[PDB]
């Protein structure tokens, strides 16, 4: 969590209630890609980034 | 890519796999030896 | 510096060397490195302080 | 006259030169002999002092004013050597000064074959290998390598 | 499938027994346990040096 | 069970409930792949790899 | 460097040799090799800093 | 004149020469043996100094010029020796450098020997085999091998 | 290596010998093998380290 | 292959199988000596 | 058949009782106790030195 979930929005607290952003990454292997893209429904040869 | 060669999709979802079953599973097997075969390693012969 | 001349290299902080190397000779005499007997006495806070 | 010490002439030249005496025979053989067994003495076959001194070429070739092929720093060591080992021959004591001159001389040509020849032995052939040391190669310590 | 230590890093997946922390430790006993054995083993006796 | 059972299907929790695949390994002597070649009906003369 | 000079091998850290060897002579005078009785001491943190 | 110091002749001659000396009769015979006596001393059939030192045949050749056969590096020390030895035949003190000289240099014959006459006696009678050590062999350990 | 050598023989490990000879003399000199109070001092693990 | 000789069968089954009762076999009977017959191994008359 | 510990490793079965692990210092036990029964044997008893 300490590397994925980011959120400064400033959020002045500890439950990050007052945040309004919160984007969190996912690390995925080739096939978990291909059944991502699959549920969201997306072009499985696009190849992400972050 | 499309490629339905049933092998080849079996095949290419475990050797992707075998890729953790290595780091780890290289360190896992191996104290399955400090306590299961013996505690030293890699020479058996020496004087 | 006369007695370390030559390898002053060896006495830096290298755990490189088996042992220490002195000069033993000295045209104009026969050197007399007696082995370092003399080193500079530790930090002590006086009994006083104590 | 002659400049630089680069026969194995100017050795025993300089030899008898650093004695006192100033005679040239035959006894320059007997004497380049005397300095081509020392220089095989040091060097034992390449266990002793590397000096780059060459010697006769096992070719019947065995002295006189051929090269001696030693380094600068060198020259100044091994004549005063030579200079006290063939003394006695001239029924001669060899002066304090050149004794001295000779053992400093003899240290110096050893000193940076010494520092070489320090050298670490390996980790033994047990030794852990060690968790902080990544990528196992051969477990526990080479020992060979 | 039972794990006793688990758990991510970088995105590997990671886990232990009890046995792993306890490796480097054990090398050196079983060494130095072993050196001294060579030590009592050979290793001249004390006895007498006479001409 | 470190080298036999293998499923990185990108699962990422504890009971592997999230995975599909859990792809397991046999090792097995030549009798008990007969007796395996005959159970599961196959050509005993194959001898399999992996 | 005299002293050791022949056999600097056996100072490595081969326990391969029964004991260790010593130059004893040297034309131009009788070697002082007082068997080696000097070390460099041990690191010590001074007793202030103690 | 004769070059390099390949005859028991020329250790002897040059012994000689080392002292002060130069003359030759069949005195040459009565040094010589002296020599063949001294390089059997050292070398103890075979335990003591070794040298490539050949001896007289067992065939009545008991010496004179036949070679020595010594090695380069071990002639400055037979004949520096050989000098002290004969000296007292001449009614004669070895000058001082010459007794350093021989002293140093039968250090240096046995010095190679000596390293190769370590070795460390194998593993006792008893001792165990030790887990760590696979294929048992002889258990415990060998003793012999 | 003059005062061993003869029976270097008797060094090595063997429990076999009564006692540890020396050689006592040498044409040139009397040998002075003060019996052998030298030995490598041993591993000690810095106080600093401790 | 097809060899139905029962005894090459049945001989083939133990002396494959008789390959493990060697490297554990081998230690576990050398336990019950360790303890049941001496502490010392293989020499049996020394001096 | 009854079992002790238990267990495979490189698919190869494995099993010990309690004995196993002593072994090995066991040995050294009598090894050394033997060495020191040596000593207190054969070794010359403390009398002087006469010309």
């Amino acid at each position: 969590a300490c590397s994925h979930v980011i959120w400064d929005s400033n959020s002045k607290l500890m439950d990050k209630s007052d945040a309004r952003h919160c984007t969190v990454i996912h690390s995925m292997s080739q096939n978990g890609w291909e059944d991502f893209a699959e549920k969201y429904d997306l072009d499985a040869d696009d190849i992400p980034s972050f | 890519e499309n490629r339905l060669e049933s092998i080849l999709s079996r095949f290419d979802a475990d050797w992707t796999a075998s890729d953790e079953a290595r780091r780890e599973a290289k360190n896992d097997l191996f104290f399955s030896r400090v306590s299961q075969w013996d505690d030293w390693l890699s020479q058996y012969t020496t004087l | 510096p006369e007695q370390i001349a030559g390898f002053e290299h060896m006495y830096d902080g290298n755990d490189d060397y088996p042992y220490y190397l002195l000069n033993r000779t000295d045209e104009n005499s026969g050197d007399l490195p007696t082995q370092p007997l003399a080193y500079y006495e530790n930090p002590e806070v006086p009994q006083a302080n104590a | 006259k002659g400049d630089l010490v680069r026969a194995a002439l100017r050795k025993l030249g300089v030899a008898s030169d650093a004695t006192l005496t100033d005679v040239e025979p035959q006894s320059m053989q007997d004497a380049v002999d005397d300095l081509e067994a020392m220089m095989a003495e040091w060097y034992q076959d390449g266990k002793g002092i590397i000096t780059g001194y060459v010697f006769s070429d096992d070719e019947n070739p065995p002295a006189e004013g051929d090269d001696h092929g030693l380094r600068s720093s060198a020259v100044s060591a091994v004549f005063h050597n030579l200079a006290c080992r063939i003394a006695p021959d001239y029924a001669l004591e060899a002066t304090a000064k050149i004794i001295a001159t000779a053992k400093y001389g003899k240290e110096l040509l050893y000193k940076q074959t010494a520092i070489s020849r320090a050298k670490r032995a390996p980790y033994p052939s047990r030794m852990p290998t060690g968790s902080g040391n990544s990528f196992p190669n051969l477990n526990e310590w080479h020992y060979f390598p | 499938p039972v794990f006793g230590e688990w758990g991510f890093v970088e995105d590997k997946e990671v886990y232990e027994g009890v046995v792993r922390l306890t490796k480097d430790g054990q090398r050196l006993r079983n060494m130095i346990m072993s050196f001294n054995a060579d030590i009592v083993a050979r290793t001249p006796k004390k006895k007498p040096f006479f001409w």
